[PDB]
C-alpha cells in the first residue's frame, strides 16, 4: 500500500483474564 | 471524526521492533490514531513527540468522540 503495514501478527498481551469477556 | 483525529490510551507497556516500523508506548499514555484497521491485530498511531508507527490494538483502547 501507500501506507504502513504489519510484517507479523500482533504479540500476546498481559490482560488479567482467567476467562475472556462475554461482551 | 467531526473535524478531529481519533485517539487511544495504552493498556500495557510496549516496545517497537526496528524491522517492523512499530511505535514504542507506555501504559496510560495517550496517542493519536492514524489507522484503526491495518490487519493482523494492529493499528497506526502517533505520540506527543511526533513519531508514528504500528501498535498492537489489544495493547490499547480507542477513546470516545465529543470529549
Amino acid at each position: 500500500a501507500e501506507r504502513l503495514i504489519p510484517r507479523r501478527p500482533a504479540p500476546p498481551v498481559p490482560v488479567p483474564a482467567r476467562i475472556p469477556s462475554p461482551r | 471524526g467531526s473535524h478531529m483525529a481519533t485517539k487511544a490510551r495504552v493498556m500495557y507497556d510496549f516496545a517497537a521492533e526496528p524491522g517492523n516500523n512499530e511505535l514504542t508506548v507506555n501504559e496510560g499514555e495517550i496517542i493519536t490514531i492514524t489507522n484503526p484497521d491495518v490487519g493482523g491485530g494492529w493499528l497506526e498511531g502517533r505520540n506527543i513527540k511526533g513519531e508514528r508507527g504500528l501498535v498492537p490494538t489489544d495493547y490499547v483502547e480507542i477513546l470516545p468522540s465529543d470529549g
